[PDB]
This record gives structure tokens, C-alpha cells and sequence, in this order.
């Protein structure tokens, strides 16, 4: 059964950082790439970037490259996103996704981590 | 009389790398496998068609001698029915392989002091290759949904990466030479026969 | 570079035909996927490639590469189908999306 188990709703005061996990299951973790999406309450979804875990390779949207950091841990079989300098720009439902060339493309997704940076 | 050109295969200077494995079609000659099987130099001499001793009694239409360098852990994958990146993306033997796999630790020359990088193996391929195929193609790999139009990019790997061979490496990360003697009988009369 | 979804919101009765468009400024070589998003957070893929779907897609709703335009078309609405729709441009990195289109009751 495919399940992108992810972290629950989260808040911190501005000018800080945040930890966000996405556990994955129902497949061998290194057989698929991992990507990320940021969807705001009053704006559409945007692609943060992706860390294929098997090769430890990493690509990003130029806009987010300066504020995102994507990682995985193989033994945990889990993806992990770090966000830094939590400003008024840094609040959304954040989403994890997995991909491949043979048809399995951006199909199943995590629940939706609603990171909030407000006080 | 005339002995087959095994010297030009087993005793050559530079072997093929496993993606581009050389083949020599040994025929019209007498094959003294007693020279091979008695050699102290070999690590592995796994014969799947017949028991190694009887090779000097048999005769064949041709003996294809497939030659390549792989890692000392990967020599096993060369046996028939084996699974793994060498057995699946580089050099595959059929389920009824009627031949012999012969291998030796070659760290003596296949290793350069700062590391050697001349030997490449395919880490990636869209499908396992069929028995005795060879895939020279360097076509960029489609490791991602995004089409690899650019020469290089994310998930646009080189389907071929290079070995790490260093003198101080362990048995396992050392360059084993392998040759696979695929004996073969067809409608054509027998040519390669053991000596009398 | 991103493509533009023609409409922001679209309204219908049950049974009405619904066309959703994502037009292109540059040829993405037919690489594109459709996703549906519930206002209560449920994301799932609809379509990928050129009119191709996999896994479990509601009924058999499929679009087509309408020349310069990319499309989704459905043979009925549904209670869950009344939500937001998005096209993804996975043609090249960085991946981009259309602004989304919302499907609603009258
Ligand atoms: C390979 O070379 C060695 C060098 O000592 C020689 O003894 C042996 O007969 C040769 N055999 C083959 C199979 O070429």
C-alpha cells in the first residue's frame, strides 16, 4: 500500500527554521525520485524541488533553491525538507511527491503539511 | 599440432570493459584446456556445460571466448541465472549456458597507483539485456519524468559509470579479469577439438 | 516558463460537459500531467503523457494535445469532482504549474 506519511500542522515565530518529514512505503525507496510542492492558502501550488534518494542527487526551482534544503535518510526510508529564515513568505500547505520514467509520474502525494509562521 | 589462440585472449595486454566485452570466435584449431585447468593463476573455473576435466575429450563447432574486467565481488554474477547489475545490465548468460567462466585477480596491472578509471560498467538501463547482448550505447539515461533533451541534467545520468580500482582495495573492489568460453555445437561440422 | 489555464473558475449542473484547458506559449513536446485538489487538501493525479492515465482515475476522463493547447474533458461531473484542477509542466526543470481552475455547482 502506497502511503506518503508526513508531519502534522506546525507553527513557529518568524526568523527561524523548521523540520518536515515525509515517510514513504509500499515500494523500495531508491527505485523512485522524490520531489516537493508548496501550496499557499491564497495562492496556487509551486514546485520546491526534488532529491532522488538513490543517487543522493538534488535539483530545485531557482526561487526556492536559496531557502529550501532537501534530504533523505535510507535507513528511515524517509524524505526530509528543511526551511530556513521563516519569514512572511514561508507559510503554506507543503506536499511531498515521488516520480519515475515508466509512467509512475507525480501520481501519489503526502497528506499536506500546513507550515504556519505566525504569532 | 596448432594450438588455439588462447594466448591472445587470456594472456593479452588490455581487456575490454564489461559494457563493451570482446569476443573471439575460436575455431579451426586444437584446444588444450589442460593448460588452463592446471594453471595456479585462476581464482574461479566454473563449468556449466560439462565437468572441467573432460574438455580435452570433446569437440565443438565454435568456442566463443567472451573477455572483460569486473570487480572481484561481481565475478559471481557471471554464472548463469545470477542477478545483479553485471548479470542484468552488462553481461548475461543463458539458463542453459554450455560453457566455462574463468577469472583471476588482475590488480597487478589493471590498477594504477592513484586509481584507474579506464574500465566502465553500465549502472543503468531501461531493461535487462538479453543473453549474450552487448550495449555500447552512451545515450543519456531517462532517470526522470522530464525528457533528457540536455546532454546532462537531473536524472539524466550517464548509463555508464567507471570502476574504482586501487592497489590497496580489498578483494571485492579489485579488477578481476574474466573470460567466458561459450562452447557451441551446430549443424556445421565440428572444428575445435581436444588434442590426441 | 509556465503554460496558462484558460479559466480561473467554471460552474455547472450535474450532467453538464466540462472542458478544462492549459494553453502553451512554447511546445512542451506533449509532456504534461493533470491533478485535482480538494479545498480540504486531497491531491491526486488524473492524467499524464498525452491522454494517458494509470492507478485509479475516476471513471474514464481523458483530454488530448489540442495542437497548441493541452486539455482535460470529462463525461460527467461528480460531488468530489467539484474542486480545483491543475496542469503540471514536467516537460523540463524547474517544474511549473498552471494557476489552477475551480469546478463548481451553479
Ligand atoms: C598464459 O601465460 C602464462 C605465462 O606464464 C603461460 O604459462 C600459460 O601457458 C599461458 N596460458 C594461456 C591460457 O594463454
Amino acid at each position: 500500500e502506497v502511503q506518503l506519511q508526513q508531519s502534522g500542522p506546525e507553527l513557529v515565530k518568524p526568523g527561524a527554521s523548521v523540520r518536515i518529514s515525509c515517510k514513504t512505503s509500499g515500494y523500495t525507496f531508491t527505485e523512485y525520485s522524490m520531489f516537493w510542492v508548496k501550496q499557499s492558502h491564497g495562492q496556487s501550488l509551486e514546485w520546491i524541488g526534488g532529491i532522488n534518494p538513490n543517487d543522493d542527487s538534488t535539483t530545485y526551482k531557482q526561487n526556492f533553491k536559496g531557502k529550501a534544503t532537501l534530504t533523505v535518510d535510507k535507513s528511515s526510508s524517509t524524505a526530509f525538507m528543511e526551511l530556513r529564515s521563516l519569514t512572511s513568505e514561508d507559510s503554506a500547505v507543503y506536499y511531498c511527491t515521488r516520480d519515475r520514467y515508466d509512467g509512475r509520474v507525480v501520481d501519489f502525494w503526502g497528506q499536506g503539511t500546513t507550515l504556519t509562521v505566525s504569532s | 599440432t596448432n594450438l588455439c589462440p588462447f594466448g591472445e585472449v587470456f594472456n593479452a595486454t588490455r581487456f575490454a570493459s564489461v559494457y563493451a566485452w570482446n569476443r573471439k570466435r575460436i575455431s579451426n584449431c586444437v584446444a588444450d584446456y589442460s593448460v588452463l585447468y592446471n594453471s595456479a593463476s585462476f581464482s574461479t573455473f566454473k563449468c556449466y556445460g560439462v565437468s572441467p576435466t573432460k574438455l580435452n575429450d570433446l569437440c565443438f563447432t565454435n568456442v566463443y571466448a567472451d573477455s572483460f574486467v569486473i570487480r572481484g565481488d561481481e565475478v559471481r554474477q557471471i554464472a548463469p541465472g545470477q542477478t545483479g547489475k553485471i548479470a542484468d545490465y552488462n553481461y548475461k548468460l543463458p539458463d542453459d549456458f554450455t560453457g566455462c567462466v574463468i577469472a583471476w585477480n588482475s590488480n597487478n596491472l589493471d590498477s594504477k597507483v592513484g586509481g584507474n578509471y579506464n574500465y566502465l560498467y553500465r549502472l543503468f538501463r531501461k531493461s535487462n539485456l538479453k543473453p549474450f547482448e552487448r550495449d555500447i550505447s552512451t545515450e543519456i539515461y531517462q532517470a526522470g519524468s522530464t525528457p533528457c533533451n540536455g546532454v546532462e541534467g537531473f536524472n539524466c545520468y550517464f548509463p555508464l559509470q567507471s570502476y574504482g580500482f586501487q592497489p590497496t582495495n580489498g578483494v571485492g573492489y579489485q579488477p578481476y579479469r574474466v573470460v567466458v568460453l561459450s562452447f557451441e555445437l551446430l549443424h556445421a561440422p565440428a572444428t575445435v577439438c581436444g588434442p590426441k | 516558463i509556465q503554460m496558462t489555464q484558460s479559466p480561473s473558475s467554471l460552474s455547472a449542473s450535474l450532467g453538464e460537459r466540462v472542458s478544462l484547458i492549459c494553453r502553451a506559449s512554447q511546445e512542451i513536446s506533449g509532456y504534461l500531467s493533470w491533478l485535482q485538489q480538494k479545498p480540504d487538501g486531497t491531491i491526486k493525479r488524473l492524467i499524464y503523457a498525452a491522454s494517458t492515465l494509470d492507478s485509479g482515475v475516476p471513471k474514464r476522463f481523458s483530454g488530448s494535445r489540442s495542437g497548441s493547447e493541452y486539455s482535460l474533458t470529462i463525461s460527467s461531473p461528480e460531488s468530489e469532482d467539484f474542486a480545483d484542477y491543475y496542469c503540471l509542466q514536467y516537460a523540463s526543470y524547474p517544474w511549473t504549474f498552471g494557476g489552477g481552475t475551480k469546478l463548481e455547482i451553479k
